[PDB]
């Protein structure tokens, strides 16, 4: 449900 | 599936919010990012924003220059910049960072926002005809178009017939003049036969200054 | 900050022939996940970027399959099997491991056809532009290729210099041509001293160079 994302966003 | 908001002309100095809308999906499940587009030769990641709890993730060159908000009862990100220079000028995009295999990367992005840091007023432009002519027949096809001139800043929106007509239309990019206004024109090819029967309007609008003129380019003799 | 360079700068190729771009990584891109997260991006001239590819080697659902990526953890290779016209742009690789998010210096692909002659028109200046003192005259070169083109003014037969302006479109996404305007800007006093407005055109599609002209007044 929640989110999730590359890891360059920290 | 993201909207962002119109053209931007800010005094240096001062600050702006611009917002990116959503739609059609799950707001809350996916980042919301910001880049920065000084030129077409450079791209910069702002920062992030969780839509769930407004979490925030930023890079450190702007940090204390952007700050990112979202209202979930519109499912709307905002980004704030503060205290702008002419560093600032730049096309500001929003992106979702979508799911896809299992896998994460920008899958929507917004059209882009233009701020133009400036200490100068807005100016509307004034539109003019290219009339089509024996001088602009080639081939049994005709040349028409409008003359957009002296606006600040950019950018200006041209369609035509209320975007309707888009098949051979050449809208070009403004030139800067020494006056330190810009110019540009729009042009249609049409078949000559048609000149009598069909109708051509081109719709000029410049958001920094809210102008708005339909112009209809009508045969000189 | 990661530092990726892409190579080359600016690439010009046939539709239909391969293309092929490559991004460098300051550091490896391998993750402790066992993930490269290294993605490829398109933008068309006056639109959003668009993530063609990511983790080196997937495509976008929507991407055709000419498009492909090849990469070790810190060299990057983007191919196009065969260039199409929709396939112009600025092409960014973007690397997504390490903090903060850093996109390349960006490739310009350009796309090479056959030579295509412009067709030229000229538009006089409107009464209502007139009224208001001044005088733009617009000369216009259609559907041309290649981009290289010469517009010159000649009021009244005399070479003109120091009063007109050129703007290029960007190359168009269906039949890769490039059009092209030349504006001259005169005062109203000035437009009225002279009789006879031509731009003369000389582009290589034509044999010789082409000369619209409109007397002031017709």
């Amino acid at each position: 449900d929640r989110a999730a994302g590359q890891p360059a966003g920290n | 599936q993201l909207q962002q908001s119109g053209p931007e002309l800010v005094k240096p100095g001062a600050s702006v919010k611009i917002s990116c809308k959503a739609s059609g999906y799950s707001f809350t499940g996916y980042y919301m990012h910001w880049v920065k587009q000084s030129h077409v030769k450079s791209l910069e990641w702002i920062g992030r924003i969780d839509p769930y709890d407004g979490a925030t993730s930023y890079n450190q060159n702007f940090k204390d220059k952007a700050s990112l908000t979202v209202d979930k009862s519109s499912t709307t990100g905002f980004m704030e910049l503060h205290s702008l220079t002419s560093e600032d000028s730049a096309v500001y995009y929003c992106a979702r960072e979508g799911h896809w295999d299992g896998d994460w990367y920008f899958d929507v992005w917004g059209a882009g926002t233009t701020v133009t840091v400036s200490s100068a007023s807005t100016k509307g432009p004034s539109v003019f005809p290219l009339a089509p002519s024996s001088k602009s027949t080639s081939g049994g096809t005709a040349a028409l178009g409008c003359l957009v001139k002296d606006y600040f800043p950019e950018p200006v929106t041209v369609s035509w017939n209320s975007g309707a007509l888009t098949s051979g239309v050449h809208t070009f990019p403004a030139v800067l003049q020494s006056s330190g206004l810009y110019s540009l024109s729009s042009v249609v090819t049409v078949p000559s036969s048609s000149l009598g029967t069909q109708t051509y309007i081109c719709n000029v609008n410049h958001k920094p200054s809210n102008t708005k003129v339909d112009k209809k380019v009508e045969p000189k003799s | 900050d990661i530092v990726m360079t892409q190579t080359p700068l600016s690439l010009s190729v046939t539709i239909g022939q391969p293309a092929s771009i490559s991004c460098k990584s300051s550091q490896s891109l391998l993750h402790s996940n066992g993930k490269t997260y290294l993605n490829w991006l398109q933008q068309r001239p006056g639109q959003a970027p668009k993530i063609l590819m990511y983790l080196v080697s997937k495509l976008d659902p929507g991407i055709p399959d000419r498009f492909s990526g090849s990469g070790s953890e810190t060299d990057f290779t983007l191919k196009i099997s065969r260039v199409e016209a929709e396939d112009l742009g600025v092409y960014y690789c973007l690397q997504g491991t390490y903090y903060p998010f850093t996109f390349g210096s960006g490739t310009k692909l350009e796309i090479k056809r056959t030579v295509a002659a412009p067709s030229v028109f000229i538009f006089p200046p409107s009464d209502e532009q007139l009224k208001s003192g001044t005088a733009s005259v617009v000369c216009l070169l259609n559907n041309f290729y290649p981009r290289e083109a010469k517009v010159q003014w000649k009021v009244d037969n005399a070479l003109q210099s120091g009063n007109s302006q050129e703007s290029v479109t960007e190359q168009d996404s269906k039949d890769s041509t490039y059009s092209l305007s030349s504006t001259l800007t005169l005062s109203k006093a000035d437009y009225e001293k002279h009789k006879v407005y031509a731009c003369e055109v000389t582009h290589q599609g034509l044999s010789s160079p082409v000369t619209k002209s409109f007397n002031r007044g017709e």
